[PDB]
RNA sequence: AAGCCUCUAAGCACAACCUGCGGGAACCCGUACCGCAAACCGACACAGGUGGGCGGGUGCAAGAGCACUCAGGCGCGCGGG
RNA sequence: UGCGAAUGCCGGCAUGAGUAACGAUAAAGAGGGUGAGAAUCCCUCUCGCCGUAAGCCCAAGGGUUCCUACGCAAUGGUCGUCAGCGUAGGGUUAGGCGGGACCUAAGGUGAAGCCGAAAGGCGUAGCCGAAGGGCAGCCGGUUAAUAUUCCGGCCCUUCCC
RNA sequence: GAGCCGGUAGCGGGCGUGGAUCCCUGGAUGUCCGAAUGGGGGAACCCGGCCGGCGGGAACGCCGGUCACCGCGCUUUUUGCGCGGGGGGAACCUGGGGAACUGAAACAUCUCAGUACCCAGAGGAGAGGAAAGAGAAAUCGACUCCCUGAGUAGCGGCGAGCGAAAGGGGACCAGCCUAAACCGUCCGGCUUGUCCGGGCGGGGUCGUGGGGCCCUCGGACACCGAAUCCCCAGCCUAGCCGAAGCUGUUGGGAAGCAGCGCCAGAGAGGGUGAAAGCCCCGUAGGCGAAAGGUGGGGGGAUAGGUGAGGGUACCCGAGUACCCCGUGGUUCGUGGAGCCAUGGGGGAAUCUGGGCGGACCACCGCCUAAGGCUAAGUACUCCGGGUGACCGAUAGCGCACCAGUACCGUGAGGGAAAGGUGAAAAGAACCCCGGGAGGGGAGUGAAAUAGAGCCUGAAACCGUGGGCUUACAAGCAGUCACGGCC
C-alpha cells in the first residue's frame, strides 16, 4: 500500500554492513524499485530518525543450479543510510 | 490508390493476348496465341477542382463520372468549414439512408 | 474462529481506521522478516498469516469503496 | 479421492501377511491411497548415528498399507461394504453388514 | 543545434529578470572481474583476429628501431632419459 | 508381415595402437611446507624470458569469471592437495566519472501533404539519433573484495525559497 | 466430509467437524512489457503535463487519477462530449492479388492451378439467397449441402488433358426492409415561388405486372405474427446414491484351487502381493445448482402483415441498360460465341418500358437489372468427451521424461536424445579394507548377477578358467576320410 514498511526489507548483515555501525551508516535490503529519496523517508518514518544522505546500488541474482535445472536468485537492491549527527537506529544494534 | 472518389472505380488485372494468323471465318486455318500475359487497366482519372462555400476542393475522379462532381455541387446547404467540405459532399451526399 | 472475528470485526471499523490498520500490521510484519532474517528470533507461519491478514483487511477495505 | 476409512476407525485387515488382524487406523494418506493401522503392519528400518537414537542402529514402523487391504469393522461384525443414509439435512454411514454405526 | 550574450514581442510592470549573500533541495542507470586475452571473435585454457591512452633507463647519428635492463609480468598445464 | 548389402538410417562396440599427438625451442634447479597421495600446490633461494611489453590505464564485448571458506567426480591435453572447476558466504556506494530528466549529425521517423491493387512507399516542419557539441572534483587514506563513488582535506554546479 | 500447508521429503512451525485442504460459480487484487494508447524507446526501460494526495516539502521523490491516433454522431465550428475502431486466434471461410517445378515423354498455346503463397476482412461458422433464373416442359420455382445426372454435353497445339448444367433423388426450410410517385414537417438558398435543395415521418415494395393520385364498394370483431424482447423447460460449468462371500488350502502374497453361498436393469473396465460379478474404484439404473453460461425447444409480448371495380399514365434504382473496344468468368483456348462481369468511348427509356431462351431476324415464351438484409441444412478442430482387428519408447506427436528445451545458426530458422528397483523403501544400521569411489561381512527381501550405472538383459565387443590343438609349412579357411587326445 503506502509502503513504508514495503520500502524496507530487511538488514543487510556482513562484516562489511556492520562496520558501518560504528559511522552513522545503516544499510538495508530495499526494494529494487525504490529512488533514493522515498527509501529516505521510509527510513525516516520507520526508525524515526534523520537520514542525511543516501547510497544505493543494485545487486544482480546470483545463477545457482539444483543439477539440470538453471535458474538464480532474485536480482536485489541495497540501500546505505547516513543517519543525522549522533542519532542511532537501536533496531539495527544487535 | 488510383482510384475515382466518385465511382469507386479502381485498376482491373487483365490479360494482354498475342494473337498471329487469319481468322478462321476469313478462311485462314484460325487464330493463334502466341503469348498471354498480365496488365492492368487503370481507370482514366481527372482532377476536377471546383470551388464551394468558401474553398476550393479537389476531387480525384474518372473522366467518366466528371458530371457527378457537379451534380454534388447543386447540392449545397450550411458548410463553412475547411477542405472536407467533400467528406460532407461525398456518399453522405451520394447514397444516405 | 479467529479469523472469522477478525474479518467481522473489521467491518463495521471503516476506512481511515482500515488503512491505520494496515499501516500498523505491514509495520508488524516488517519487524517479522527482521527477526527471521537475523535468524533463531522468529517462529513462522506468523510472517505467513501476517501478510495474509494484511491482504483480508486491504480486501475489506476495497468492499468499502466500491 | 474417496476412500471409505477414516483416521478414527477401527478396521480388519483382509489380505497380505497381516491378514485376519484386527487393529485402529494410526494414519490415512488419500494421495497413496494408503491407510496406516498399526501395529499391525511393521517394517524394520536400519538408522544411522547421528543423535538421538544416537548408538540406535534399528527401528520398527509401521507401513501404510494399501487402503483396499483393509475393510471397516463395523461394530458386532467384520464385514461390510458401507451405506448411506440421509434425514436431516445430510451425511451418514452405515454397515450394510447389516445395519450398524460409524459414528466412530 | 543547444548552452551562452544581445534585441525586442505579446504580456506583465504590488510581476519579472540581473547581482550578491544566505538557508534548503539535488532523481534514474552504470560501477565486481577479464579485457592483444585461459574470461572478447575464432566448436578448444586454439602460435590467428581485436579500437584508444601511458609505455622508464643506457648505448648505438635520430627514433616508438636494435640490444640489455626498471617497475611490473612471465618460463607458455606432460614429464624423465 | 520376414533384410545382409542401398558410400542406407539410429545406436553400440571394434581395427589402426598403447601408435601419432599432449598446441610455439623464453628453461629450468634445489630446499622447506602441506597432504592419503606432489615434477605439476604454497614459501625461500638460484637460473632463464618479456620490457613501445609478454607492464599499466580506457572503450567494446563477456556476464560472477571477482574475494573467501570447504572441496577433486568431472572440466584442465599429464599430475593436482591447485584452478578461470563443484558447494556456500560475501563483494560493485557518485549533485561533480559515463549515460539519461541538454543539443543537433548521417540516417531514421514523421501533424501537413503526395503516391500506391492490399501490404505499403514517400515527405515539410517536428521528433529520435553521438566516440561530435554543452556540463560542476582534485590529492590521499581505507576493504579479503569498491572507491574522482566511502573517508580526510581543499574546491565547485544547478534548482527552490 | 477428514484430513491439510502444490511437484517435495526434510528442518522449523501451523491449520481443520465452530467443517479445513480440495472442486465449481462469482467477485477482488492484478508490478512491467505487449494493439500498447501521455511521450520516448535497443519490448518488459526511460522522460513528462494536468488534478489530487503523502514527507519538513518550494526545489526532490512517491502515490491515485487523467492525457495517443482514427471513424461516426450530435453540438454555436469552437469549450467539447458520447459511442465505436485498432490487436490476437488451430484449421475452416470470403475477397484483393497470384507462381513454378511438373505434364505435354522436347516446347511456346495448353497443363500444374486460380494451386502454393502473400494481403485485407469475417465469424463460430463464412459464402450464398428470395429470379431482369432456368431452358423446352405451357415446365420448374430463393440459397446452400449430399447422391445422381456423368467422365455425359462439350472444351482441346481436337494433343497432353480439361470438364459443366437442366432434370431426378435427398438434407434443410423463410422470407423481409427499402428507392421513386404522392402527402406531410423542419431547415437552407433565395430573382417568397403552386420554387428549388437537403433532413425527418408517413406512404409504397411487386411479374396472374405492381404501386401512387381520383371515384365507387362497408370495409366492421378481425385473423396472421416475427429472424426482436420477456419467462420457462432442457443442456454446460462441481457432485451424489448405487446390488451380492465367507471359510479352508498352497504360497512372500489368493484374486488360484477346494467347500458351501449370494447379486445381477450392474458378468463394461481398472485396482488390490498372482487369476476377484459379490475387497476397493466403478458399472446398470437413478439423482443433483445458490451462482455464471446457454437456451435453435415451450410460453407470452411487441414489430410487421392482410381487399374489390373503374378512371387517370404520376413512379417503378443512370454515366446504368444498350452498342463498340480491351479482358475475366463459364465446359466454351475467337470459335457460328451468346450469357454473367467490367478498364475505355458513345450513351437511352419507365409497361406501349426493359433483360433472356447460344451470332442475327421473325414468331412464341421466360423474367423484371442498375439498393439492402435474411435462420437452417454446410466447412473446420485450438478445445472437452467416447470409441479403435491404432502405436507401444528407433513405434506413436518433434516431446510418455521440466521440449519447441538443450544445442546449432547473425537471423529467418533448425532442432535431439532421455521411460521401467520393489508388492512395500523394507533405499542396506553396525563392523572391515579404503583419502574417497568401491567392495567384504551384517541386515532387508519370495528374489539383491531386483542394490538405485537397479525388470527382462540378446549380439557385436573385452576378459578369467578349463579341454583339444599349434613353432619345416602356404592360405576364400571349408569340406570328405582316417587316425590321435578329452
Ligand atoms: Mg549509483
Ligand atoms: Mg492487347
Ligand atoms: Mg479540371
Ligand atoms: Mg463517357
Ligand atoms: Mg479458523
Ligand atoms: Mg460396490
Ligand atoms: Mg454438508
Ligand atoms: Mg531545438
Ligand atoms: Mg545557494
Ligand atoms: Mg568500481
Ligand atoms: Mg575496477
Ligand atoms: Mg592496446
Ligand atoms: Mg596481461
Ligand atoms: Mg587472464
Ligand atoms: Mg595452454
Ligand atoms: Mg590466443
Ligand atoms: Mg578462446
Ligand atoms: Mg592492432
Ligand atoms: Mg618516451
Ligand atoms: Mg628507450
Ligand atoms: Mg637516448
Ligand atoms: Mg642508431
Ligand atoms: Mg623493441
Ligand atoms: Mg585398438
Ligand atoms: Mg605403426
Ligand atoms: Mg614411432
Ligand atoms: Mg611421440
Ligand atoms: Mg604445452
Ligand atoms: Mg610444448
Ligand atoms: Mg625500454
Ligand atoms: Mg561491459
Ligand atoms: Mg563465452
Ligand atoms: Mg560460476
Ligand atoms: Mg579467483
Ligand atoms: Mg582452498
Ligand atoms: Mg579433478
Ligand atoms: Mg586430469
Ligand atoms: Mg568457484
Ligand atoms: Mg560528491
Ligand atoms: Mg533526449
Ligand atoms: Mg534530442
Ligand atoms: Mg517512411
Ligand atoms: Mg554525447
Ligand atoms: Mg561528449
Ligand atoms: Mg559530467
Ligand atoms: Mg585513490
Ligand atoms: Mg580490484
Ligand atoms: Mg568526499
Ligand atoms: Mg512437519
Ligand atoms: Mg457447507
Ligand atoms: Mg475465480
Ligand atoms: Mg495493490
Ligand atoms: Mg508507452
Ligand atoms: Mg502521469
Ligand atoms: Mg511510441
Ligand atoms: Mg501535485
Ligand atoms: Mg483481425
Ligand atoms: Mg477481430
Ligand atoms: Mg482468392
Ligand atoms: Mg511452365
Ligand atoms: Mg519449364
Ligand atoms: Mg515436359
Ligand atoms: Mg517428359
Ligand atoms: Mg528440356
Ligand atoms: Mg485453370
Ligand atoms: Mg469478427
Ligand atoms: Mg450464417
Ligand atoms: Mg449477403
Ligand atoms: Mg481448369
Ligand atoms: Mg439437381
Ligand atoms: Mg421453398
Ligand atoms: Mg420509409
Ligand atoms: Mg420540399
Ligand atoms: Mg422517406
Ligand atoms: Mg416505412
Ligand atoms: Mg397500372
Ligand atoms: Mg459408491
Ligand atoms: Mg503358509
Ligand atoms: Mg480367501
Ligand atoms: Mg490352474
Ligand atoms: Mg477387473
Ligand atoms: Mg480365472
Ligand atoms: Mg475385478
Ligand atoms: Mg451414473
Ligand atoms: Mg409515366
Ligand atoms: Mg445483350
Ligand atoms: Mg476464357
Ligand atoms: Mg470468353
Ligand atoms: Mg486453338
Ligand atoms: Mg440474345
Ligand atoms: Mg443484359
Ligand atoms: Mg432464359
Ligand atoms: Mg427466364
Ligand atoms: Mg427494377
Ligand atoms: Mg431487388
Ligand atoms: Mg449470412
Ligand atoms: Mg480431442
Ligand atoms: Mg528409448
Ligand atoms: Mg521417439
Ligand atoms: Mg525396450
Ligand atoms: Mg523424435
Ligand atoms: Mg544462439
Ligand atoms: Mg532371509
Ligand atoms: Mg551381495
Ligand atoms: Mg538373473
Ligand atoms: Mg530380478
Ligand atoms: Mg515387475
Ligand atoms: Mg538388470
Ligand atoms: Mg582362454
Ligand atoms: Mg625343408
Ligand atoms: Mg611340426
Ligand atoms: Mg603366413
Ligand atoms: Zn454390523
Amino acid at each position: 500500500m503506502k509502503t513504508a514498511y514495503d520500502v524496507i526489507l530487511a538488514p543487510v548483515l556482513s562484516e562489511k554492513a556492520y562496520a558501518g555501525f560504528a559511522e552513522g551508516k545503516y544499510t538495508f535490503w530495499v526494494h529494487p524499485k525504490a529512488t533514493k529519496t522515498e527509501i529516505k523517508n521510509a527510513v525516516e518514518t520507520a526508525f524515526k530518525v534523520k537520514v542525511v544522505k543516501v547510497n544505493t546500488l543494485h545487486v544482480r541474482g546470483k545463477k545457482k543450479r539444483l543439477g539440470r535445472y538453471l535458474g538464480k536468485r532474485p536480482d536485489r537492491k541495497k540501500a546505505i543510510v547516513q543517519v543525522a549527527p549522533g542519532q542511532k537506529i537501536e533496531a539495527l544494534e544487535g | 490508390s488510383k482510384v475515382c472518389e466518385i465511382s469507386g472505380k479502381r485498376p482491373i488485372v487483365a490479360n494482354s493476348i498475342q494473337r498471329r494468323g487469319k481468322a478462321k471465318r476469313e478462311g485462314g486455318v484460325g487464330k493463334k496465341t502466341t503469348g498471354i500475359s498480365k496488365r492492368r487497366q487503370y481507370p482514366n482519372l481527372q482532377k476536377v477542382r471546383v470551388r464551394v462555400a468558401g474553398q476550393e476542393i479537389t476531387f480525384r475522379v474518372a473522366a467518366s463520372h466528371i458530371p457527378k462532381v457537379y451534380e454534388l455541387v447543386e447540392r449545397a446547404k450550411g458548410l463553412k468549414l475547411e477542405g472536407l467540405s467533400p467528406k460532407e459532399i461525398k456518399k453522405e451526399l451520394l447514397k444516405l439512408l | 474462529s479467529e479469523v472469522r472475528k477478525q474479518l467481522e470485526e473489521a467491518r463495521k471499523l471503516s476506512p481511515v481506521e482500515l488503512e491505520k490498520l494496515v499501516r500498523e500490521k505491514k509495520r508488524e510484519l516488517m519487524e517479522l522478516r527482521f527477526q527471521a532474517s537475523i535468524g533463531q528470533l522468529s517462529q513462522n507461519h506468523k510472517i505467513r498469516d501476517l501478510k495474509r491478514q494484511i491482504a483480508r483487511l486491504l480486501t475489506v477495505l476495497n468492499e468499502k469503496r466500491r | 479421492v474417496k476412500m471409505h476409512v477414516k483416521k478414527g476407525d477401527t478396521v480388519l485387515v483382509a489380505s497380505g501377511k497381516y491378514k485376519g488382524r484386527v487393529g485402529k487406523v494410526k494414519e490415512v494418506l488419500p494421495k497413496k491411497y494408503a491407510v496406516i493401522v498399526e501395529g499391525v503392519n511393521i517394517v524394520k528400518k536400519a538408522v544411522r548415528v547421528s543423535p538421538k537414537y544416537p548408538q540406535g542402529g534399528f527401528i520398527e514402523k509401521e507401513a501404510p498399507l494399501h487402503a483396499s487391504k483393509v475393510r471397516p469393522i463395523c461394530p458386532a461384525c467384520g464385514k461390510p461394504t458401507r451405506v448411506r443414509k440421509k434425514f436431516l439435512e445430510n451425511g451418514k454411514k452405515i454397515r450394510v453388514c447389516a445395519k450398524c454405526g460409524g459414528a466412530l
